[PDB]
DNA sequence: AGGTCGACGAATCGGCAGCG
DNA sequence: CGCTGCCGATTCGTCGACCT
């Protein structure tokens, strides 16, 4: 388990613009993403603290930072109680009850900021600190303030905690050369966010800059038996479920440990595994097999990817579809050269347009599968954000067993006049499709009546469901050409 | 769609008789049958099968007479075929010595339907008839034999020992016989009808394919709130999977009921305090809260849906749709609904024009009341004969997930040389599973793994098959021939070689 | 050519 | 160790088909 | 033509094991 510092400034520009100010931006962002980590079950520790401030609080007592939350696992009252400071009236309410705008030295709060991940118990595994502002070169009028900040800044990176800095839109645009460069935690290519002017955008960056990668598994990929590399395969999509229910006991509130015996009917003493045996009946008759004998009978190849060879891209029929796709990339750790033969496999097949085809085991002891790689080429965005990761992308091919044959049915054409209106009717229908542009209903009503217990609050918010269509616009925005497809395809009668 | 199918055996001795090259027809007749019985048993189907003899040392068979229907034994009347009956081909049937007529067998075989048949249902006959055709035989009978057969719906097949293509003049004169009556049935598909013992065994080989009968959903596709079609959908492709489970039993009575499962509970802390199930209660997680809720109080409280939909949200280019994103474990493809004129010419209409303007259409998908709405993209399909959509679901915003995955192409450590590159060129080429320019310009593949059946299961009838029959031995290796049908083509697996000499040469590759 | 001669028969299917 | 992912068995529902 | 039981399919919610 990770934990994670969000900075936020009280400098009187973040109050400033139809555009919503940095500062309720940087509460909605922050807002959400407590939510998405609350959606997840992650076990992750969050803490939010204010620089510049006027009124202040903090472990050290030093000026003029506030610390609001120390490091920890979210919660429905700390989510409560930062919502307090939303929209305008939530900013007035903050700047009442806190004041705003005051002088301070970063290098203290950096120094507070360590204090917080030092206080932390049990160990966690990465410390990380992100800033909010807009303000360039804080200290251009005290080099002494800036030289000490540096100072620090560096202790703090072989102290080995990383920072890094989601600067939102300034009047005359921000400048990344001026100060915070020489300060910021490193990688190796550099290519870095414009500034953030939109929620949307801000929080695509903090959420894709937030969360560490996850190997599903490290495969070796074999191009014969001799040359063979080394890869990581990662999921990218995973399909979101509701988490399940834990007994409780009535009593105390405390949960309860569940175990599952096996004993014989007559006797009742407990079962060793070895104590029963796995059968079947077929025909007329009973087969009796043990559960090595099932297990090894399971057994192909090794865990790993073979190569079969490679195809075309046009041959792989659209319409064959059976489970989500995984992503593949090199994992250079175990196997030293390995991305440069990754990477070049990747060229060349992108030139010729071409798939490669593999025979795949996931984990000892599984039946192989067919699957096909595919290349996949990097492509940002106009934000610098990465939208498809470079790599192969693995797509699962159906046996003969997994297809179901059709019944028959006759050939009816549509005439150039009914695919006339039609095309007309498509036109004045079109949309704009995003992934991101649906919510599924069912686990955002689950999560508002947990929270409405959780708060007390006792009737919970009834959730739009988005994925409804839009009908009274729909139907507005055909007028009568339905009416007219009517009169046109349909006979009098029904 | 019940079958009753009659295998008719010549046992006399020419079949009996063995080339020394090749087991004698007797034993290919046992192995084919062995595999056909295989299938069947392994099969859900219900079809009986009946197995008569002629060219029997006895004379023994409904229609039998003093002198008539001589050498002809009933070895096996019409039940489902079993483990015993398998036995009994396996290991009690003996070569014989005499020799009969076929054509009285099967109408002993039209006795046999008749009498056994006729407390029971059938949308078919099948005779399949094994000999060497060394005996003379009557055409006397050819026309009432034909008729027969006519009118009672037999079909026959003729399994010959040898290639269509040494026999002897007999033997001639029956294949065009055979030739003569399958012509009088079925002409020249007729005479398709006949089949080598060795291309038998490669054809059933195999155990056989897993197939189900999908259920036709109905349904009403609406635009806007006017517009509506009827439809009907269908489950096309799915993770296809054995229904018959592992059964748990005693090791030494081999009875289910002597063994039963016991669920504990006790508290989370020291000592591990036991706990009655009545002061259990039901709660959630929520962060670090926990929030106690009844499963009464959560069913009520339960988003409800409206119930079966198929509602378009709107239409899309095509190409904002990357395939990567398709999820779900299921697809469908819709047809119109049964028997309608006007819904066939309206749904063409819409493939037709989404197709036309390369276009897509987004849609909200629901079973029934009960189960979870989804959101997914359908799609046209065209084809001689019919036409449909597609549909597939696509992603809930909550199960994206994002990785910021290190550039490699602005590397400076990891670019290829250009000697490299060609060794991967090279390869590329040398591990093509297709074959372009076939004099219409499209591709052959060589490795069209859409049509190889699971091997999952056919090892697991293998093995079972193995130890039904022989209980004491362990179980057997994996069939060579399976290997050799999940390995690709010996001509790509020879042109490999080279570029994989030449590569591993060029790249250095070691371990931490 | 678009319904094909090969689909398998009695035995063979 | 702990969590996550996939596979597997049990429950529940609606439709089809056999017998009168 | 109606009743009945059967069957299969289908969707869903727990359980058990491998792997980091
Ligand atoms: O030739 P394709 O364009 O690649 O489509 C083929 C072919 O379609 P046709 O029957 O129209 O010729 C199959 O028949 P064969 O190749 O075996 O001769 C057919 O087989 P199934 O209906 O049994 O699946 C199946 O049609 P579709 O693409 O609509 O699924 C599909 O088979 P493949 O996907 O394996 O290529």
């Amino acid at each position: 388990r990770d934990s994670l510092i969000f900075l936020v400034d009280a400098s009187k520009a973040m109050f400033e613009s139809d555009e919503l100010t940095p500062f309720d931006m940087s509460i909605q962002c922050i807002q959400s993403v407590y939510i998405s980590k609350i959606i997840s079950s992650d076990r992750d520790l969050l803490a939010v603290v204010f620089y510049g401030t006027e009124k202040d609080k903090n472990s050290v007592n030093f000026k003029n930072i506030y610390v609001l939350q120390e490091l920890d696992n979210p919660g429905a009252k700390r989510i409560l109680e930062l919502d307090q400071f939303k929209g305008q009236q939530g900013q007035k309410r903050f700047q009442d009850m806190m004041g705003h705008g005051s002088d301070y030295s970063l290098s203290e709060v950096l120094w507070v900021c360590a204090n917080l991940f030092s206080d932390v118990q049990f160990k966690m595994s990465h410390k990380r600190i992100m800033l909010f502002t807009n303000e360039d070169n804080p200290h251009g009028n005290d080099s002494a303030k800036a030289s000490r900040a540096r100072t620090k800044a560096g202790d703090l990176r072989d102290t080995g905690i990383f920072l890094d800095l989601m600067h939102l839109k300034k009047p005359g645009g921000f400048d990344i050369s001026l100060f915070y460069r020489d300060i910021i935690s490193i990688a190796e290519d550099r290519v870095h966010f414009e500034e953030s002017s939109k929620l949307e955008d801000l929080l695509r960056k903090v959420r894709a800059k937030e969360t560490r990668k996850r190997a599903l598994s490290r495969l070796k990929l074999k191009l014969n038996k001799d040359i063979v590399i080394s890869v990581g395969i990662y999921n990218l999509v995973q399909k979101a479920l509701k988490p399940p229910p834990i007994k409780l006991y009535r009593e105390t509130n405390e949960p309860v440990k569940t175990k599952t015996r096996t004993f014989n009917t007559s006797t009742g003493g407990l079962l060793l595994p070895s104590d029963t045996k796995r059968s079947q009946i077929y025909g007329s008759r009973q087969i009796i097999l043990e559960k090595e004998e099932t297990e090894e009978l399971k057994r192909f190849d090794d865990p790993g990817l073979m190569l079969m060879g490679f195809k075309p891209l046009v041959l792989l029929k659209k319409h064959h579809y059976l489970r989500p796709s995984l992503f593949v990339y090199p994992e250079e750790s175990l196997v030293i050269g390995s991305s440069t033969l990754f990477s070049a496999l990747l060229i060349k097949c992108l030139e010729k347009e071409v798939a490669a085809l593999c025979r795949y085991t996931p984990r000892r002891n599984i039946p192989p599968y067919f699957v096909a790689l595919v290349p996949q080429e990097e492509e940002l965005d106009d934000q610098k954000i990465q939208v498809t990761p470079p790599g192969f992308q693995l797509v699962f091919l159906p046996f003969a067993d997994d297809k179901r044959k059709m019944p028959f049915t006759e050939k009816i054409m549509a005439t150039p006049e009914q695919v006339g209106k039609m095309k007309a009717i498509v036109e004045k229908l079109r949309f704009t499709y995003r992934s991101d542009s649906f919510e599924n209903p069912v686990l955002q009503q689950h999560f508002r009546n947990l929270e409405a217990l959780a708060l007390d609050l006792m009737e919970p918010e009834q959730a739009v469901d988005l994925t409804l269509p839009k009908v009274e616009a729909m139907n507005k925005r055909l007028g009568s050409l339905v009416d007219e497809f009517k009169e046109l395809v349909y006979p009098p009668d029904y | 769609n019940k079958a009753a199918v009659v295998l008719c055996m010549d046992v006399g001795f020419t079949m009996s008789n063995s080339i020394p090259g090749i087991e004698s027809p007797f034993e290919q007749a046992k192995k084919v049958i062995t595999m056909f019985v295989q299938r069947q048993v392994f099969a859900e189907n219900k079809d009986e099968i009946a197995l008569v003899l002629f060219g029997t040392d006895g004379t023994d068979n409904p229609l039998s007479g003093g002198d008539q229907y001589q050498n002809i034994t009933v070895h096996r009347h019409l039940m489902l075929p079993d483990f015993d009956l398998l036995e009994d081909i396996e290991s009690k049937i003996q070569p014989g010595s005499q020799q009969a007529d076929f054509l009285d067998a099967l109408i002993v075989s039209m006795d046999v339907i008749q009498h056994e048949t006729i407390g029971k249902k059938f949308e078919k006959r099948h005779i399949e008839i094994f000999t060497d055709l060394s005996s003379r035989f009557s055409k006397s009978q050819l026309d009432i034999i034909i008729h027969s057969l006519k009118k009672c719906d037999i079909s026959l097949q003729f399994f010959l020992p040898f290639s269509l293509g040494g026999i002897t003049e007999q033997q001639k004169e029956g294949l065009e016989i055979v030739k003569m009556v399958m012509i009088s049935l079925e002409g020249e598909d007729g005479l398709d009808e006949i089949y080598s013992f060795s291309e038998s065994l490669r054809k059933l080989c195999v155990f056989k394919k897993i197939e189900r009968h999908s259920i036709h959903w109905p349904c009403r596709l609406t635009i806007g709130s006017n517009l509506s079609i009827r439809i009907a959908a269908y489950k096309s492709i799915l993770q296809e999977r054995v229904k018959k489970t592992w059964t748990v039993v005693d090791a030494k009575t081999l009875k289910k009921e002597d063994i039963q499962k016991e669920t504990v509970y006790c508290l989370n802390d020291d000592d591990e305090t036991e706990v009655l199930k009545e002061d259990i209660i039901q709660g959630f997680r929520y962060g670090s809260d926990i929030v106690p809720f009844s499963k009464v109080d959560e069913e009520q409280m339960k988003y409800k849906s409206e119930g079966k939909c198929f509602s378009v949200l709107g239409f899309c280019k095509s190409s904002q749709v990357q395939r990567r994103f398709f999820m779900g474990n299921q697809v469908l493809k819709v047809f119109a609904a049964r028997d309608d004129e006007a819904a066939a010419v309206a749904l063409s209409s819409l493939i037709h024009a989404l197709d036309d303007l390369d276009m897509v259409a987004i849609v909200r998908y629901a079973y029934d009341k009960r189960a979870n709405p989804q959101v997914g993209v359908a799609f046209p399909h065209i084809k001689h004969n019919y036409e449909c959509l597609v549909y597939v679901q696509l992603p809930f915003m909550e199960d994206l997930r994002q990785y910021m995955f290190s550039s490699l192409k602005n590397s400076k450590k990891y670019a290829p040389t250009e000697a490299q590159l060609n060794a991967v060129d090279a390869l590329i080429d040398s591990m093509s599973l297709a074959k372009k320019d076939e004099k219409t310009d499209t591709l052959e593949d060589l490795f069209p793994t859409t049509k190889i059946p699971n091997p999952r299961f056919q090892r697991l009838f293998q093995c079972l098959l193995h130890r039904a029959l022989h209980p004491r031995e362990p179980l057997p290796p994996i069939q060579q021939h399976i290997w050799n049908m999940l390995n690709p083509p010996a001509e790509v697996t020879t042109k490999s070689q080279i570029p994989l000499s030449k590569i591993k040469t060029l790249f250095p590759l070691i371990e931490a | 050519s678009k319904v094909k001669r090969k689909k398998p028969r009695g035995l063979f299917s």
